[PDB]
RNA sequence: UUUCUCCCAGUACGAAAGGACAAGAGAAAUAGAGCCACCUUACAAAUAAGCGCUCUCAACUUAAUUUAUGAAUAAAAUCUAAAUAAAAUAUAUACGUACACCCUCUAACCUAGAGAAGGUUA
């Protein structure tokens, strides 16, 4: 159920706390597909942490240890708890972006925090319902 | 049916010389009447051994299935494990030796326990 | 739609009743395995026992003794219904027909020619009895490159109980 | 549990058993047509110098529900003819050895401690 | 799958001594196929393992051999490389189990998998 990265399970917990780090930052960044797929899971879980309140002691701490510049606590229970208070899930967008050409041809994915200030990703966008077979699906829908 | 009076009186008729029957508290979690049984020779032991397990299986006990023999093979001890009784059978030498009533009658108070004694195993180096 | 079409086969002329005989086969029913559970008897001996859900049961294609094989004939049953979004219109087709929604898997069963049923009957756990012993197949966990994923059955399984809800 | 070696304390006023030696009493056979030794179970033990058999009364082994998991291994001799080489039993003996298979009821007798 | 005990039964049998069968039941053991309710070791992950638990087979077709009928051979003969009727090991496939379906595939997921394949998809 957990990726094998870097040289070792301390290393993956660096590099998931680098990375962490960095997202909270930027709100917004681009990586390996399987990379940024497991960095999901933590950082959804981080924002219910901040959730609980900054009064709550094993938030500190789990804030200090995650986040190493700490100038983003007080981003993160003043800016991104704050942020999603309403919602209740879903806090972090991950979408697919071309492989890089980097001679290795890695897969490439882009993982952002929602809510944002950064300029809408181009997202996909389903199809209208002007559409002769969405019509036909629409007529069927009005005589039932 | 097959009861603690009838073997009594079946062991009396083949001339048991000495019989002990304990009873058991429900406490207890053994069974509930402990039987010890004395016979002068070998011969006499199988003789009433034999006797009592074959008038139990005719005494009815149905329900119950046959009962095996143990200690057929020593000639100073049989036991036999029925339902709700167990008789020891013994030589009458035998029997102040091994003093089974003293253990059941003096639940903790029997000599015989105190006689048992502890060591000590070190390793050789 | 289907479903509730389907729930009343005596309704929907019935094939003739024939009564039993000895050497009779009856058919069988494919089930789910929801998993293991400790249970009790009335001796206070304890019993892990294995719990199968019965889901969707069907009777779905009957084959003539001659037409599937000389010596007995054969029924199609299938359980477990499935989406229709991601399958072969063939499939589909043949459900169609039947009136009934696609199902995971299709087992054929041997039966005699007194004991057949018409298609599109529903079999529900109830066809078999508490004290009855069962056999069940079923393929084996895989294991990968080291394996399973081979049918096995277990022959003398005692039924305890059965939850009809 | 006793096993090949697996060094038993004697529970038994046997003189081999009741005399201290400078050598643990350890098992050399076990006898079953399985290689483990549990309750009840006869074994080939080792006494003083001597082969003695010895019968299992507990065991250190993890046991199944709704039992008392013993934290010693303790055994009690029988001589050949069957009867028990010591007059008394000092540990508490389960009382599960009588609806065992088995010739029990003699060591049962000598068991004046049941649990 | 194999062994052992019990039962049948201290019976049948036998002057006694002694002492069966077949059928049935209970224990184990090992082999095979599995499983995780419990227990135990781990992953100090939701999983994998045993030291944990469950389940496991039928004989159409015979051979050594033993009889019946019966000529050659005048029989109240002869089992017959005489014509013929029977009984009688182990083998094995008559008897089963398992398989049978005919193929959507952007992508995602999977106890499926080296890749591929396979399964799943409100």
């Amino acid at each position: 159920v957990y990726r094998r990265l870097g040289l070792g399970p301390e290393s993956r917990i660096h590099l998931l706390r680098n990375l962490l780090t960095g997202l909270v930052r930027h709100e917004r960044i681009e990586a390996t597909w399987a990379r940024a797929d497991e960095m999901r899971g933590y950082a959804e879980k981080l924002i219910d942490y901040g959730k609980l309140g900054d009064t709550n002691e094993r938030a500190m701490r789990m804030a200090d240890f995650w986040l190493t510049e700490k100038d983003l606590i007080p981003k993160l229970f003043k800016v991104l708890a704050p942020r999603f208070q309403g919602q209740n899930g879903n806090y972090t967008r991950m979408l697919q972006i071309p492989n890089r050409k980097e001679q290795d041809r890695a897969k490439m994915a882009v993982i952002e925090y929602k809510g944002n200030y950064l300029p809408p990703l181009p997202l996909p966008h389903r199809d209208s319902n002007l559409t002769l077979l969405n019509q036909l699906l629409l007529g069927l829908q009005q005589d039932l | 049916k097959f009861d603690i009076d009838m073997l009594v009186s079946l062991l009396r008729q083949e001339n048991a010389r000495d019989i002990c029957v304990i009873q058991v508290p429900p406490e207890m979690r053994y069974t509930d009447y402990f039987v010890i049984g004395s016979g002068t020779s070998t011969r006499h032991l199988h003789a009433m051994v034999h006797y009592l397990v074959k008038m139990y299986k005719h005494l009815k006990c149905r329900s119950d299935p046959y009962v095996k023999i143990e200690g057929k093979d020593a000639d100073d001890w049989l036991c036999v494990d029925f339902g709700s009784m167990v008789i020891h059978l013994m030589l009458p030498e035998t029997r102040e030796t091994y003093e089974l009533e003293k253990l059941w009658t003096l639940r903790s108070f029997d000599d015989q326990l105190a006689q048992i004694a502890a060591e000590t195993l070190p390793e050789d180096f | 739609t289907q479903l509730t079409s389907k729930l009343n086969p005596l309704k929907d002329e019935p094939w003739p009743l024939h009564p039993w005989e000895p050497g009779s086969f009856r058919v069988g029913l494919i089930a789910l395995k929801l998993g293991m559970m400790p249970l009790w008897t009335k001796d206070g001996q304890k019993h892990a026992v294995t719990l199968l859900q019965v889901q969707d049961c069907h009777v779905l294609k009957y084959t003539p003794k001659e037409d599937h094989n000389g010596k007995i004939a054969a029924l199609t049953v299938g359980g477990k219904t499935v989406s229709r979004f991601y399958k072969p219109d063939s499939r589909l087709e043949f459900y169609r027909d039947l009136g009934l929604p696609p199902k995971q898997i299709h087992k054929i069963f041997h039966v005699t020619d007194n004991a057949v049923i018409k298609p599109g009957t529903p079999l529900y756990a109830a066809h078999f009895r508490p004290g009855q012993y069962v056999d069940v197949t079923a393929k084996t966990i895989g294991k990968g490159f080291q394996m399973g994923n081979q049918n096995r059955t277990v022959y003398g399984l005692k039924v305890w109980r059965v939850n009809t809800k | 549990a006793v096993q090949k070696m697996t060094r038993v304390r004697v529970v038994d006023n046997s003189a081999l058993g009741s005399t201290p030696y400078h050598r643990p009493p350890r098992c050399i056979h076990v006898y079953n047509k399985s290689g483990v030794g549990k309750v009840g179970d006869q074994i080939l033990l080792a006494i003083r110098g001597q082969k003695k058999k010895a019968l299992i009364v507990g065991h250190r082994m993890p046991g199944s529900r709704m039992t008392p998991k013993f934290d010693s291994n303790n055994v009690v001799l029988i001589e050949d003819n069957g009867n028990p080489v010591g007059t008394r039993i000092k540990i508490p003996i389960p009382t599960s050895l009588r609806r065992r298979e088995g010739e029990y009821s003699k060591v049962l007798a000598i068991a004046q401690n049941f649990v």
